[PDB]
């Protein structure tokens, strides 16, 4: 009965290591701009923000901001744009990948596409290699 | 024992 | 100029001041000595007394000696005695491991990027016959990777992990003197933190210096790369792209720089003067590789009994010379210093070399 | 043997002790490494015999140095070297058990196996926890262990006679001179 | 495929081939070693974030990251219960005789379906873009090979009837 | 290896490394006569039924020499007499093979030649290769001698079966 | 094997090798041995006595009490005629061999021997055909289900007769290839002439079980078979009840082959897989 | 009336066949398998893919022998096994045709070689609850079985849990020591040369030795050893000039009948009555790599266990196995023993004098019945304990934590 407990218990720093709002958004959606509610949707990231609300907000917001999209001008919404905000948005729709349920599938492989011709490899790397959690 | 010797 | 030395991959390489002989790391408990012959080259001596992985490497342009850093938690200085090698003992207090070293430009001591969350420096002593470490561990928090060192051998800059590239601050009174007025800071003694990186930008895989000593450029698994200018009020530059992750750093001229790693060919980048920005540089060692193939009817049957008959060894990335040449270790120089560097050497994880040049592609 | 060779006890013996100081490695927790064996097979390498043939050792290569601590895996019935150590230590005085505990070395060739210290130090440091504070973690944290591990493990004992020998060579009292030898009632000449 | 299986395959792809960069790393926290850090799953310094490509609630996949290994976690999309006994059935076979493969694992992840395993023993004895293009084809070809297997098990009942039937 | 050599005192003389051990020939040659029908051929020609069918031989003693080299020269005439007709037809190809030139040992063309030794001086040379040949001639006539039978005039089969288990698996040729 | 034999081999051999040696003097070699079928029933072979000269056979019928209660006197004498004794064993059949008279016949008597539960079964569906050839009264329907939780009902009425059967699976995993397995076999017709029609319900059960307490629930499937006397006939009637027997273990036995088919597929499959996978390591 | 379970001893010979509570193993056939294989050439790529129901068009046991279109092949070589399909394949005929039991309703005792590999087990085990779905398992070394039988050969009122089994084999032949029902892990070894290797020699001896024999009529020719025909012998080189000298009174006949012209052929017994049963106290005649006695195996690994143990086991030595069947074999063995630890007594007496004489140790092999099976008898007291009900794995624990419930060994532990 020794091994069996951790020892785990150390010192040694195991690397021990602004919200989105919404009626912007909805002005946006119900006048039509698309751009600017994608726009208004990746601003103020919750880049320093210790609370599920805030993510689950902004994973929301955006989420719902692709999908009304329709598949004849995602290449300029992606075009005006640059490239921090097109890596935001990737990590956007990664984030709210995950998310199952109501279609939001195909919209997100449109974008995830758009992504890669014009962001390239270098924002998977740089989405896969961020401790931070946005 | 607790503290010196074994038992 | 692609060459082969060995079908497995090699970890890491050291070169003379001449340029005439090679040192090569055959992923195996030894290493060897590639010696120049015409336009050939040939195998001359074999080091072996390593029961541990060699990681790390280097050469002393002067005292022609040759260090293993590697696993076993030790480290061997070579050198030579008449027509032979030996081995000189060095004691390092490590308890987990060491990937990296590099001397220094007066030869006077050196340092190992230790895996043990410690960098050790060490110094000649005449007195007990050994080479003495100190250690340096405040603000060390993961392992370091890549270490370079500056003209005067009082700066470092040890990589590491930790999304940090930090400078320090090492002087040993016994076998070091005052160093002249630098901008950077005081010159305070062994044992201390200095600046650390400005902010979080992946991690480190390598560093450069300038002989001005006003410049300091690293690169991380982020597809990013760095730039520290010292010379104005601690000014940082920038700049991403779509390239895979950079595994090596050097420049040519104060502006100028120099990259490679998994993108499988060089790549390269310069800075700006007062913009404080920097560019891209696409494929500046060449313009493209070609394929080729053969009919080989022996493999036409072979082939089928394990793989398709009709496959072969054709790939996507013969075009750009991304077929064989896979992934790039680190970087060299091969004449004067970081000044001009005329030719530019590279090593690679296929198990071989390849040379290239700056001048004769003539832009 | 299981694995479906046959071997004999004439020469390969001397053959298994290469492959033994190549691959053959300790490890850091029993529970995970085992798990690590039986869901993957990275850890599987070889050795080139002098016959050129070829065989596969990716899970025998790890159990068999976990016979120190566990000599109940070849009908022993040891108590393992690390509670051995502590046992030891405890049974002596108090003033002597944490000089002990901070100055500890590791020689013999067989000690070098890749991972025996931390495997020793990681079962040292569970005694300490479970035999004395009983779980308590808070008052383990200060506890500090050293390992002496020379580089040069695999031959320390002639360093040591040959430094008492500088020492100890000018002044004839120390050995058992030949003189004595002819003479009874002699013997244990020293002690 | 490109209506249906082609964007989800590019994206997999992209991820899997900017997350198969691998390096050699000695070992950081148990004396000198080498071992995969993935599985081991002792310090958070070197793990990376998992990431997930899927369309529907019952298909997925996973992918991990670390310096020394890189894990992809596979889920088939299976609709009756003799597709799931089907798929277990081949994927345990698969597993009898993975060692030749040097490349798959032993067990699947608790709760997934099969799971693959990458290191930098395996990167470089091994090509690179071809190990992607396995895994990609194998993604693909299940639902041939499963189809192909109801298609014959259907087969073998119709001519046990057929075969009892004649007698009477 | 069990079934190893015996009947070797030390008073036993050498030349280089084999024993000089008595054999008992009407012949001629550097050895002397042993009263007692005992020699060197005779055990030799006894353990031979068992020796082949070991794999191993550990030479505990200078005998084991001779006896490996007595076997492996019987193996040779086991096989050349197998296609005897006549028992004078056999006695002459046994002499004929007897009086010939083989590998000597500590020359090429000799297996095992390593364990033998390699001769300096002149004088040994001729000493051995007359020892060699009246033990040749030797074992020759003691093969002859019940290999055959009084019926049917042919090599028993009993006695030929072993001429493929060649001793350590290969014979002089 | 394909169709499930109904002779067991055990009881074949192990007379075989008690009568080679039967005319070797006093030899009684004392057996007492215990086995087991298909349908769960129980033998056991086991002298009366210490009289080994004696050798008796017993069966363990789930469904006795059905046959007690219908009467056997037809096979009490067609099949087996002086050497059946009354019940010893659980009050059930049980027949034994007199060593003492000369027995004449060696393979006739082991084959009678051998099909010892299809002849008992056959004491009720052979009356059934009976009753509705002979023109009586059509007799009552009746339900005889047997060891397994499933039930079996027949109905003879005149101008034909008719059987239905009641299926069970346990394991989760069978039940889904089970139903697979039978929804083909009441549409398998191409390959037959003189065949009867095959119809498979697991919703709706027929509405002559609504009465009859037979096997009722939700995972339970409906098999029926048409009787014609084309096909129940003097001639063929053996082969049908050996069929109709012999279903539920050939069921089964086919199952367990379409499983090891599959796996051989599979395995199969494998080699090609890897053959693809080889293309990643270099020359 | 609780149905019994079933009893069966698979092995690479003659796999033993029956159920528990008898007292004969009732079936006992060959491992032969047919297939309906012919010659194919993509052979590594589709093995055999049978179209249609030709898959099960394959028969089993003696009767497929006789069968000369198709392809004997025996699954099993010295317990490990190539390809299980066949092995499967064998399990489902004879649990349909010979055993006629239902899976579901009945629990299957194996028994495999100690040698035998975890995954082997672990797989076998997931076949069987898989496709057979069988409530109960149990597997077990067949050693104990063996001690189990011993018992009947007298006083079985006295119980006697100590002793040690050398068992024989097709291909395999162990040595397991029983200390009072607990046996020794560590102090197991495993013994290649076999029954069967002994044969391969005796035919390769006779094809040179002897002509008037078909190729095809091999092995029947080759079985003079199952018969009277080899008996043990104190001394190698003596009985070799007995025949060498005599070679008229002690060599026998053969009178075989061919299988194919009806034609009698007949060839002389040689050297070869005594030489295949000596192999096993000289196994280095046929593998080179296993240059090593037995007795003196056995005297080895009866040294290498607790003080307190060694002396009763000497006294219970078991004679269980059809390759043991060949006389004179435990006087041998006795003799062998008895010698050796004489020797070794003496010789720690040497060293420390003393007027003293130690009782001698008493060496006794014991010759009875159930030699050609000793593993069915166990397999029936194992089915008949209730415990066995309980102790035998269940359904739900392969359920989820998968088939490793049958991965446990005798030989290892952590
Ligand atoms: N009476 C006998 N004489 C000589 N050999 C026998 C005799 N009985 C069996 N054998 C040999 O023993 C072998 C069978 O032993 P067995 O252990 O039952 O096979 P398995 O290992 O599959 O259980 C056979 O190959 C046979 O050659
Ligand atoms: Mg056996």
């Amino acid at each position: 009965r020794f091994r069996k407990v951790d020892v785990g218990e150390y010192d040694e720093n195991k690397f021990v290591d602004a919200g989105p709002d919404e009626g912007e958004v909805d002005s946006c959606l119900r006048q039509g701009n698309m751009t600017a509610a994608l726009q208004a949707a990746l601003k103020n990231p919750p880049i320093n923000t210790k609370s599920q609300a805030v993510k689950d907000r902004a994973g929301s917001i955006v989420l719902k901001v692709l999908i009304s999209f329709k598949a004849n001008d995602i290449e300029k919404a992606v075009q005006s744009l640059d490239k921090n905000g097109v890596d935001l948005l990737m990590k956007y729709i990664y984030k709210g990948f995950e998310s199952p349920s109501d279609n939001s599938s195909a919209v997100l492989l449109q974008w995830h596409e758009k992504a890669l011709a014009a962001g390239g490899v270098g924002s998977i790397v740089r989405v896969l290699t961020a401790r931070k959690t946005v | 024992w607790x503290a010196x010797c074994p038992a | 100029a692609y060459h082969s030395f060995l079908v497995e991959p090699i970890s890491c390489h050291a070169w003379n001041k001449d340029r005439t002989q090679i040192a090569i790391c055959p992923n195996n408990h030894e290493v060897h000595i590639y010696e120049k012959s015409g336009n050939k080259w040939v195998q001359v001596h074999e080091l072996k007394e390593h029961n541990g992985q060699v990681t790390g490497i280097d050469w002393a342009p002067d005292s022609n000696r040759i260090v293993t850093c590697g696993t076993d938690r030790n480290a061997y200085v070579w050198t030579l005695k008449g027509r032979t090698w030996k081995p000189t003992l060095v004691i390092l207090r490590i308890n987990r491991a060491a990937r990296c070293v590099r001397w220094a430009p007066n030869e006077k001591k050196f340092a190992v990027g230790s895996g043990s969350r410690v960098i050790s420096i060490c110094y000649f002593e005449q007195e007990n016959d050994w080479w003495v470490c100190k250690h340096i561990k405040k603000p060390i928090r993961s392992t370091v990777l890549s270490l370079d060192w500056h003209p005067n051998s009082v700066l470092l800059a040890a990589g590491s992990c930790d999304f940090k590239c930090r400078i320090f601050s090492a002087y040993i009174k016994e076998v070091e003197e005052r160093p002249a007025p630098t901008p950077w800071g005081s010159k305070m003694p062994f044992g201390e933190l200095m600046f650390e990186s400005s902010s979080s930008c992946g991690w480190v895989h390598g560093v450069c210096f300038s002989a001005n000593g006003s410049r300091v450029a690293w690169v991380s698994h982020d597809s990013t790369v760095c730039l520290a200018d010292a010379d104005k009020k601690m000014a940082v530059a920038t700049l991403a792209s779509e390239t895979l992750p950079l595994l090596a750093v050097t420049f040519i001229t104060e502006s100028s720089l120099v990259a490679a790693g998994h993108d499988c060919f060089p790549v390269l980048f310069t800075y700006d003067s007062a913009a404080g920005k920097l560019s891209f540089g696409g494929r500046l060692d060449v313009p493209k590789q070609s394929s080729q193939r053969g009919l080989t009817a022996r493999e036409r049957f072979q082939n089928l009994d394990k793989k398709a008959s009709s496959e072969g060894s054709a790939a996507a990335g013969a075009g750009l010379d991304s077929l064989h040449k896979n992934s790039v270790s680190q970087i060299s120089v091969l004449s004067g210093g970081k000044a001009k560097c005329s030719q530019f050497c590279t090593t690679g994880m296929d198990g071989g070399m390849s040379i290239w040049d700056v001048r004769s592609l003539e832009s | 043997l299981l694995r479906g060779y046959a071997f004999n006890h004439s020469a390969d013996f001397e053959t298994v002790r290469m492959i033994k100081e190549k691959l053959c490695y300790v490890g850091y927790n029993i529970e995970q490494e085992q798990k690590l064996a039986l869901e993957t097979t990275v850890l599987v390498e070889s050795y080139t015999l002098p016959d050129g043939r070829i065989i596969k050792v990716g899970g025998e290569r790890f159990e068999a140095p976990e016979a120190l601590f566990q000599p109940h895996l070849i009908n022993v019935e040891g108590v393992g070297v690390a509670e051995l150590l502590f046992n030891t230590i405890q049974a002596a005085d108090i003033d002597t058990r944490s000089e002990f505990y901070k100055h500890i070395v590791l020689s013999g060739g067989s000690t070098m196996y890749p991972g025996l210290p931390s495997r020793l130090e990681r079962e040292l440091k569970q005694l300490y926890l479970e035999r004395v504070l009983k779980g308590d973690v808070e008052k383990l944290s200060k506890f500090k262990i050293r390992i002496e591990d020379p580089p040069r493990r695999k031959h320390m004992v002639f360093l040591g006679g040959a430094v008492l020998a500088d020492i100890m060579k000018d002044k004839d009292n120390f050995w058992m001179t030949r003189q004595e030898y002819q003479e009874k009632g002699v013997r244990v000449l020293e002690k | 495929m490109t209506a249906t299986l082609r964007p989800y395959l590019s994206a997999v792809r992209a991820t899997l081939q900017a997350a198969l960069c691998l390096e050699n790393f000695s070992s950081q926290v148990v004396e000198r070693h080498n071992k995969p850090e993935v599985e081991v799953r002792s310090s958070k310094e070197l793990l990376l974030q998992p990431v997930t490509i899927s369309r529907n609630e019952k298909e997925k996949v996973l992918i991990e990251g670390s310096i020394n290994s890189v894990r992809v976690s596979i889920a088939v999309k299976q609709a009756d219960e003799i597709e799931k006994i089907l798929c277990h059935k081949f994927m345990r076979f698969m597993m009898m005789r993975a060692e030749n493969f040097f490349i798959l694992r032993r067990k699947p992840v608790e709760g997934y379906d099969i799971s693959f395993l990458i290191t930098n023993f395996h990167t470089e004895q091994m090509y690179k873009h071809k190990l992607v293009d396995f895994v990609i084809h194998f993604m693909e070809e299940i639902d041939k090979e499963i189809s192909e297997m109801k298609l014959s098990v259907n087969a073998r009942a119709r001519i046990v009837a057929e075969e009892f039937l004649k007698n009477f | 290896p069990a079934y190893h050599s015996s009947l070797m005192d030390p008073d036993t003389k050498l030349i280089g490394n084999m024993a000089l051990l008595p054999i008992r020939s009407q012949f001629k040659g550097p050895a002397p006569r042993e009263t007692k029908d005992t020699d060197i051929v005779d055990e030799a020609i006894y353990y031979f039924k068992a020796n082949v069918f070991f794999k191993n031989y550990e030479i505990k003693n200078e005998a084991d020499r001779t006896l490996i080299y007595i076997t492996l020269y019987i193996s040779e005439c086991l096989k050349k007499l197998q296609k005897c007709n006549s028992k004078s037809q056999g006695e002459k190809e046994m002499y004929t093979l007897g009086i010939t030139n083989f590998p000597i040992p500590g020359e090429p063309g000799f297996p095992l030649n390593a364990i033998y030794a390699k001769p300096a001086n002149k004088q040994e040379d001729e000493v051995m290769r007359a020892y060699l040949q009246q033990l040749r001639q030797e074992t020759g006539l003691r093969l002859c001698e019940k290999v055959f039978d009084p019926q049917n005039d042919k090599p028993s089969k009993w006695w030929t079966c072993f001429v493929k288990r060649q001793f350590m698996n290969k014979s002089l040729s | 094997m394909i169709l499930l034999e109904v002779n067991n081999r055990i009881i074949e051999e192990t007379l075989a090798l008690k009568f080679e040696n039967a005319a070797a003097g006093n030899k009684p070699e004392a057996v007492e041995v215990t086995f087991a079928d298909f349908d769960g029933v129980l033998y056991h072979i086991s002298n009366p006595n210490g009289d080994k000269t004696k050798v008796m056979v017993s069966i363990s019928l789930k469904f006795y009490k059905e046959l007690q209660a219908h009467g056997a006197d037809e096979l009490l004498k067609r099949v087996y005629g002086s050497y059946l004794v009354n019940p010893e064993s659980g009050y059930n059949v049980s027949l034994l061999y007199d060593l003492e008279n000369l027995p004449a016949s060696k393979d006739s008597i082991v084959h009678q021997a051998g099909m010892l539960k299809r002849n008992c079964f056959a004491s009720v569906f052979e009356k059934y055909f009976q009753f509705q050839e002979e023109g009586k009264e059509g007799e009552n329907r009746a339900v005889i289900h047997y060891r397994d939780d499933e039930t079996m009902y027949v109905e003879s009425k005149k101008d034909r007769v008719t059987v239905v059967f009641s299926t069970v699976f346990k394991d989760d995993d069978d039940v889904v290839i089970g139903k697979v397995f039978m929804q083909e076999f009441k549409e398998g017709r191409r390959a037959s002439h003189t065949a009867p029609q095959v119809l498979f319900s697991h919703r709706e059960p027929p509405l002559e079980l609504k009465d009859t307490d037979a096997a009722v629930g939700d995972n339970i499937g409906y098999i029926t078979f048409v009787l014609f006397p084309r096909h129940t006939n003097a001639s063929a009637r053996d082969n049908t009840i050996n069929l109709i027997h012999t279903f539920r273990d050939y069921l089964h036995y086919h199952i367990k082959c379409s499983k090891a088919y599959i796996h051989t597929r599979m395995r199969a499959k494998t080699s090609d897989f890897l053959k693809v996978l080889n293309r990643a390591r270099p020359d | 009336g609780r149905l019994p379970a079933c009893v069966v001893d698979c092995g690479t010979g003659y796999t033993k066949l029956g159920y528990a509570g008898n007292t004969e193993p009732q079936f006992i056939i060959p491992s032969c398998i047919a297939i309906k294989e012919s010659a194919k050439v993509g052979d590594q790529a589709q093995r055999r893919v049978m179209k249609g129901v030709d898959d099960l068009d394959f028969f089993i046991g003696d009767e497929a022998i006789e069968k000369p279109t198709y392809a004997t092949k025996w699954p099993i070589r010295h317990g490990i096994v190539e390809d299980w399909d066949l092995m499967e394949r064998f399990m489902e005929q004879v649990i349909f045709k010979y055993l006629r039991a239902e899976p579901e309703d009945h629990y299957f005792l194996l028994t495999e070689p100690p040698l035998n590999t975890p995954e082997n087990r672990e797989y076998t085990a997931e076949i069987m609850f898989e496709s057979f779905n069988v409530p109960g398992l149990y597997i077990a070394v067949q050693a104990v079985l063996a001690l189990a039988a011993s018992w009947t050969s007298r006083q079985v009122g006295e119980r006697t849990l100590t002793g040690t089994v050398i068992d024989s084999g097709d291909g395999v032949t162990h040595v397991i020591p029983v200390a009072e029902g607990y046996v020794i892990g560590s102090c197991i070894k495993h013994i290649p040369i076999a029954g069967r290797d002994i044969t391969y020699f005796i035919q390769q001896l006779l094809r040179d030795r002897e002509v008037g024999i078909p190729p095809e009529q091999s092995l029947e020719t080759a079985k003079a050893v199952k018969e009277r025909y080899s008996y043990v012998c104190p001394d190698l080189v003596k009985e070799f000039n007995k025949y060498d000298t005599d070679g008229s009174k002690w060599i026998k006949q053969y009178t075989g009948i061919n299988a194919i012209s009806k034609k009698e052929f007949s060839i002389d017994v040689g050297y070869e009555r005594f030489l295949g049963p000596e192999i096993f106290f000289h196994p280095e005649f046929a593998n080179p790599d296993f240059t090593q006695p037995i007795s003196e195996v056995v005297d080895e690994v009866i040294q290498n266990c607790p003080i307190d143990v060694r002396r009763p086991l000497y006294k219970n030595i078991v004679l269980s196995g059809g390759s043991t069947m060949f006389r004179d074999f435990g006087r041998r063995l006795q003799r062998d023993l008895k010698r050796t630890v004489d020797a070794r007594l003496k010789l720690s007496e040497e060293l420390s004098g003393g007027r003293l004489k130690p009782k001698p140790i008493d060496v006794q092999v014991i010759t009875h019945h159930m030699q050609r099976y000793a593993v069915w008898f166990g397999g029936s007291m194992l089915a008949s304990t209730p415990e066995f009900y309980q102790v035998c794995h269940t359904k739900k624990d392969y359920e989820e934590i998968g088939p490793s419930i049958c991965r446990h060994n005798p030989v290892f532990g952590v």
